[PDB]
RNA sequence: GAGCUACCUAAAAACAAUUUUAUGAAUCAACUCGUCUAUGUGGCAAAAUAGUGAGAAGAUUUUUAGGUAGAGGUGAAAAGCCU
RNA sequence: UCUCCAGGCAUACGCGUAUAACAACUCGGAUAACCAUUGUUAGUUAAUCAGACUAUAGGCAAUAAUCACACUAUAAAUCACCUAUAACUUCUCUGUUAACCCAACACCGGAAUGCCUAAAGGAAAGAUCCAAAAAGAUAAAAGGAACUCGGCAAACAAGAACC
């Protein structure tokens, strides 16, 4: 079996002992006294050094097996870089989930009512694209690091005028950079997730439930599906000093204890570090169901049972162009099993807000082709938008 | 080549180097000139504040001197978007305003001349040059354009400094790069007025570590420079987006507000544009001076206990609401 | 063509090459390329207070000077150390192991001011 | 001080004091024309502009307020008579306020 | 305050100034250390003024007024500093025995020259210190032959040295 | 082409390839230090 | 002794307008090279100047640092080049 | 003030006081004026421009670029994020001038990148005269390769065919 790593390229053993060492009951003479190297004497053999205290900047670590949280059975950890190979088939098994596609009906609903609809909407949502894309920088042609996160901000502020027609809008608040995570187990695996949110907006009233416990209960006909040979830990990592720890995202006490929606961005310039939308939408599942999780264990400690008052919450995920809606509802916490009551999610996938985006005029043999702005604008993405963001008020 | 101007800036008196390179008269004081439940608002505020110091969870910064500094940005982000959306029912203007996070300002002018001193160019005559390049914390940039606060013309007897040397001694470098004029957005953006500006002011100009230094004096002048240069910047470059340059002076005052805060104190300015004619050439029959007007720095709160903010000062807060209340006639 | 005669300074050469020119470091180096003074290492001047001090810089020429002895190791001895001595010796209460009563010091380890290797500057 | 060895400072060393002084400054008109707050020295080349703070703050009781350096580069272009380059030497000016 | 960096305002213009003799090292011995550390700081703010007035005469190319003043005051200085250091060092030999403050020993040099080295101060020891242990301080055999060059290079100049002194001496006892 | 322009200064070059550094780096390199300081040179190495 | 030149390694950079297409294509600047003629010949220059010419998205050109040394190195072989 | 010409300003590399004022009139500039020369005194100021800048141990990566959407193609193509340990408020040091470098020279030569093309930067004639020969430009009656080794060079031509 071919070894990796060629014998040049690796350290050089130690230097033979001289022989006068191997002479029992005879004291070698050094070089020791003078304090500096010299080729015609013996090499001293010099004991362990220690300091005596401890200097801050030359701190070295214990090893694995030293370290106070050391266990020998295996915790797997998925955070943000994780990309499961199965995608979302892999995500349903480890969340004991059942997807449905399509949004649900009653937040469909609340958007066709033109009541709802933004004065000047279609306008005002070309504008926002345009100053993402070309305005808000100097630059010739801005980069992805930048106006990704400026298209979100921006449509957030456009939905969260809405508080002229409904004061009950100012009950809610949003926190930026906020952490969540979450302990659970599966058919004896041990699982954890470590990740954090672009956004978090929060709510002082939970959302309205969706399913009602007959649906709820007809789950249990529902198999998860398996994929043999690829185990269900794939891509998730394998760590043996760890912590159980719980947490929504704020310290207890925080007057706005219900998550409402959880923003996810993908901002990076070169593609092969952009996670694609099959994956994206695995990520979205696990954090936002161990959003869920952590506020349940929360209210009803640790104990396992399929639960009286089911727990919803939503999130949104972009590149900056394709845009992706997802809510969960948590119905059960006694996940050890595979077969039972099950949680319940709703995917709207792969939808366009614009097609493409021109910085200079396309001209060919001085003829303007293709002017500069948006190319094939489609409102319907903005309107599933802005739905999601009323929903708990309207 | 052009001296590079920074509104934030630890050189000594700045405040009166750059009335002189902009031509601004400095008021001390505030310009001549319903209620909203404004203990909705206190208990708003107060929520700003604990959230981000006592209730979020967020991985710690690794510097261990950015901690400070990452705070105070958090709490003036929550404050400002807040307030914009409290008040958007009674001011309707707020609601279509756009709101900037860090975004560029940009000015560049020409005044005052000079002898080449040295080389084979010696004794040619030159124009000194100048260039702003800034990054105010938050900005609203608003469709129409806010109300006057004195009439164009408006004359009183002070008088703007005169500096007998160089600017060069006070530190101040030169370089040559790209010229710019940018209001945060560009020409093709409809919003193209500006309402009011928030300013972040760093570490190292804190009042503390301005006392050991010795120059007590200047923690007032910090403000002072800072709000002439932004506002001077934002105002100018306004101008030009309608067509007014140095030969073509504006023929309607532009105006525009800030708010300049190190964490806990505040002060508040305003800002009139009454000339672009600086040059040399177009400032030798002109009787038109640019305004400033400014207040000394007020504390907003003092300390947080146990979840409870100690010493909120509603008269700050007033000040604030009346700022972002101003709207156009 | 290069001058191979004239210093070597940091005046000299690409960017890239910088060094001293003999002052004394005041703190240090972190990464994340942050500069981090240490105030013990900032030297402190020690100033008396000079006032109703009657000695000045210059001397009258009618002061006569003293023909010179520099100090030795012996006379010092003799000025401080050798009459207890005497005393004890003479009352008999002397022994070899106590010599740390009369002043000496058997090590240099824990004194502020060590006189070798030296740990102060003048 | 100059010419001398300082002790190395390790964590929860004590502080370095200097009792008699080594550096000697002068004071010099300026050839350009400078603000009317600011002072000019002459000061030797291994002094740092933290020294120069305390040396006038404590020795000559004077407030200070900021402190800049630069070092000057002297000739080295006139030559004696057997033909060899003559050396005017380095130094450094302090800028007082 | 800067009123001290400048001599007596009435002095400004004078030809000359009236100035006493410098402090000769025994009268200094009589002093106490305190008094010797106060009388440091007196001599010194005299010094800047001097130095001060010197530049400045140059500047306007002029006579320095009385520049003996200088030359005592450096000479002051200089007694001091070593009637301190007399001090010192028979302290020194009594506590320690050593002869000098700054350790060091005798090594031989990559040239195949003997030179004192003076020793530096370190946070780790001398076999775990990689840049210290670059440094070589023995000469290998290629450099014995340079080593009898330049002993009888040595041995020229001296035996010129010493025949000139002869034949000088034979000019002098024909003219005397 | 006109020659008589063969030496491009760089400073890290000639440091790098005649320097006090380079010529301890042999025992050749050190032999040439050797015979200058017998000549009596004023400059050892570059 | 490879700061010139020959070849290689690493990190970087430049290429307008027009016609074709979809390219060691075309016209022609920048830039790289050097066909032909005259002037010059201790010359502005120990190989240049003035015109006129070849290539110009490629086996292209250019910058910085490193490597190979004389019984040798390098070479789209001219017994070319290696201050 | 007028007449005419049309690569300038910055950075990198290199150079090392040639920088500015006053004074000199010896030497240097291939001559004067004036200095680039001689002597004396002065100068370049940064937590942002530029350089240097030592916490430790583990775990882990299928999916280019080109307005990146569509779109294919072939030569297959720039630390992050997590798990534990430790520390728990800071501004010192160095570069900064110029008409400048490599070519024996104040050499009609060579010299990377960014912006811009006159708003920046400059001067072909020391005075006079109008010969020969020599060099460069422009115009020419009638004829149009008869010139020459050869349409070399020049031309109101700058096109075609064959070995
Ligand atoms: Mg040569
Ligand atoms: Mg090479
Ligand atoms: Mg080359
Ligand atoms: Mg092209
Ligand atoms: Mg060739
Ligand atoms: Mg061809
Ligand atoms: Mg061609
Ligand atoms: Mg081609
Ligand atoms: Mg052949
Ligand atoms: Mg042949
Ligand atoms: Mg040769
Ligand atoms: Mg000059
Ligand atoms: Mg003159
Ligand atoms: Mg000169
Ligand atoms: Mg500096
Ligand atoms: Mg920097
Ligand atoms: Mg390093
Ligand atoms: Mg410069
Ligand atoms: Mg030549
Ligand atoms: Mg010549
Ligand atoms: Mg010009
Ligand atoms: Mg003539
Ligand atoms: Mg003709
Ligand atoms: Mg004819
Ligand atoms: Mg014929
Ligand atoms: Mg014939
Ligand atoms: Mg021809």
């Amino acid at each position: 079996a071919y070894e990796w790593g060629v014998r040049s390229t690796r350290k050089p053993e130690p230097r033979p002992l001289d022989r006068v060492y191997e002479i029992p009951g005879l004291e070698p003479i050094t070089y020791e006294g003078k304090k500096h190297f010299v080729p015609w004497l013996a090499r001293p053999i010099f004991p362990p050094w220690e300091r005596g205290w401890n200097d801050p900047r030359f701190h070295r670590a214990a090893p694995i097996h030293e370290q106070t949280l050391y266990k020998e059975e295996p915790c797997y950890i998925f955070h943000q870089r994780c990309r499961l190979l199965e995608g979302m088939k892999q995500a349903l098994w480890l969340t004991k989930t059942k997807l449905i596609e399509g949004l649900p009906k009653k937040v469909l609903s609340l958007v066709d009512d033109p009541a709802n609809h933004i004065e000047n909407q279609e306008q005002r949502v070309l504008d926002i694209i345009s100053h993402a894309r070309l305005w808000h920088s100097t630059e010739d042609i801005p980069k992805r690091e930048t106006y990704c996160p400026l298209i979100v901000d921006s449509l957030i502020q456009l939905c969260k005028s809405q508080i002229l027609k409904h004061p009950s809008l100012a009950r809610r608040t949003s926190a930026q950079n906020c952490t969540l995570a979450t302990t659970w187990n599966r058919e004896s695996l041990l699982l954890q997730v470590r990740g954090t949110s672009s956004t978090i907006l929060s709510a002082k009233d939970p959302l309205p439930v969706i399913a009602s416990r007959e649906e709820v209960e007809a789950t249990r006909s529902h198999v998860l599906e398996t994929f043999y040979p690829i185990s269900p830990t794939i891509d998730l990592q394998e760590c043996h000093v760890y912590e159980v720890k719980d947490d929504t995202g704020f310290q207890e006490g925080y007057p706005y204890p219900h998550p409402h929606t959880l923003y996810f961005l993908e901002k990076a310039n070169l593609r092969p570090q952009r996670f694609l939308p099959e994956q994206l939408r695995a990520k979205m599942l696990l954090f936002a169901f161990a959003n869920a999780l952590a506020q349940a264990r929360l209210l009803y400690g640790n104990t396992a049972k399929v639960l009286e008052q089911p727990i919803v919450v939503q999130s949104v995920g972009t590149d900056g162009r394709v845009f992706q809606f997802l809510v969960l509802q948590l119905n059960t916490t006694d996940l050890a099993s595979s077969e039972g009551v099950k949680n319940l999610v709703w995917t709207d996938s792969d939808q366009l807000l614009y097609r493409h985006f021109w910085c200079r005029p396309v001209i060919k043999k001085k003829v303007v082709v293709e002017p500069v702005g948006p190319v094939d604008f489609q409102p319907e993405t903005f309107r599933k938008f802005l739905a999601l963001y009323l929903h708990g008020v309207v | 080549k052009k001296y590079v101007v920074h509104p934030q800036i630890s050189a000594l008196n700045a405040d009166r180097w750059y009335q002189s390179f902009t031509k601004t008269v400095f008021v001390s004081g505030l310009p001549p000139a319903p209620s909203l439940d404004l203990a909705a608002l206190r208990a708003a505020v107060c929520d700003c504040i604990l959230q981000e110091q006592v209730y979020v969870r967020r991985r710690r910064p690794r510097s261990l001197f950015d901690r400070r500094q990452a705070l105070a940005s958090s709490i003036l982000d929550q404050v400002v978007r807040t307030l914009v959306n409290l008040l958007a029912p009674l001011n309707p203007v707020l609601s279509t305003a756009a709101l900037d996070c860090k975004r560029s300002v940009d000015f560049y002018w020409l005044r005052g001349e000079e002898r080449i001193p040295a080389g084979h160019r010696k004794g040619h005559i030159d124009a000194l040059r100048y260039q702003i390049n800034d990054k105010p914390h938050n900005q609203i940039r608003i469709s129409k354009q806010l109300p006057e606060f004195v009439p164009l013309d408006y004359s009183i007897p002070t008088e703007i400094p005169v500096m007998k040397c160089k600017p060069d001694k006070l530190p101040l470098f030169r370089r040559q790069y790209e010229n710019s004029i940018f209001t945060g957005s560009k020409t093709a953006d409809p919003c193209c007025y500006g309402h009011t500006q928030f300013h972040l002011i760093p570490d190292r100009l804190k009042r503390e570590r301005l006392i050991r230094q010795n120059q007590a004096e200047q923690v007032e002048a910090v403000f002072r420079a800072n709000a002439i240069a932004s506002l001077f910047a934002w105002t100018g470059a306004q101008a030009m987006y309608q067509g007014f340059w140095s030969e073509a002076d504006v023929t309607r005052p532009f105006v525009s507000q800030a708010v300049i805060t190190d964490g806990k104190y505040f002060s508040f300015f305003c800002y009139q544009l009454n000339t672009l004619a600086l040059t040399v050439q177009a400032d030798q029959n002109n009787p038109r001076k640019n305004l400033c007007w400014g207040s000394q720095s007020q504390p907003l709160y003092e300390t947080v206990e146990d979840n409870d903010v100690k010493g909120f000062d509603d008269g700050t807060l007033l000040q604030i609401v009346h700022f972002l209340l101003n709207k156009p006639r | 063509g290069a001058d191979r005669m004239s210093k070597w300074t940091s005046k000299r050469g690409p960017r890239t090459f910088t060094k001293s020119r003999g002052a004394k470091k005041t703190g240090i180096y972190t990464s994340d390329r942050k500069f981090v003074q240490i105030k013990e290492m900032v030297p402190e001047f020690v100033v008396p207070d000079l006032t109703g001090f009657k000695l000045k810089p210059y001397v009258n020429y009618r002061a006569p000077a003293g023909i010179d002895t520099p100090l030795t190791a012996k006379a010092l001895f003799q000025e401080t150390v050798a009459p207890a001595i005497e005393k004890d010796f003479k009352e008999g209460t002397f022994d070899a192991n106590n010599l740390e009563k009369y002043g000496f010091e058997p090590t240099q380890e824990g004194k502020l001011f060590q006189l070798y290797p030296k740990n102060f500057p003048r | 001080a100059r010419n001398v060895l300082y002790p190395l400072y390790q964590l929860g060393g004590p502080q370095l004091r200097v009792f008699r002084t080594n550096f000697f400054i002068q004071l010099v008109r300026p050839g350009t024309a400078q603000p009317e707050d600011t002072v000019q020295f002459r000061i030797p080349m291994e002094m740092t502009r933290v020294d120069l703070r305390n040396y006038l703050e404590q020795i000559y009781n004077v407030p200070v307020a900021a402190v800049r350096t630069r070092v000057q580069h002297g000739s080295n272009r006139r030559r004696d008579h057997k033909n060899v380059r003559i050396k005017k030497p380095d130094y450094k000016v302090a800028y007082v306020q | 305050g800067l009123e001290e960096f400048f001599d007596d305002p009435k002095n400004w213009g004078e030809e000359k100034v009236k100035s006493g003799a410098s402090w000769t090292c025994q009268q200094l011995r009589n002093k106490s250390n305190e008094d010797l550390h106060k009388l440091w700081y007196v001599l010194l703010k005299e010094r800047n003024m001097l130095l001060t007035l010197e530049q400045e005469a140059k500047r306007q190319r002029l006579p320095m007024p009385s520049p003996e003043r200088l030359e005592k005051v450096v000479d002051s200085m200089d007694n001091v500093d070593k009637v301190v250091q007399e001090r010192e060092d028979a302290l020194r030999l009594l506590q320690t025995g050593q002869e000098k403050p700054r350790p060091g020993a005798w090594r031989r040099d990559i040239f195949g020259r003997i030179v004192w080295h003076k020793f530096k101060q370190w946070p780790i020891p001398w076999y775990l210190n990689k840049r210290y242990n670059r440094r070589r301080f023995f000469a290998m055999p290629y450099v014995d032959r340079f080593i009898r060059l330049r002993i009888e290079k040595h041995a020229r100049i001296e035996a010129r040295k010493r025949s000139l002194q002869k034949k000088k001496e034979k000019i002098l006892h024909a003219k005397f | 082409r006109a020659r008589g322009n063969e030496y491009q200064p760089s400073n890290i070059k000639r440091k790098h390839k005649h320097g006090w550094v380079r010529r301890l780096s042999t025992p050749a390199g050190v032999q040439v230090i050797l015979r200058r300081m017998l000549k009596g040179r004023k400059s050892l190495s570059h």
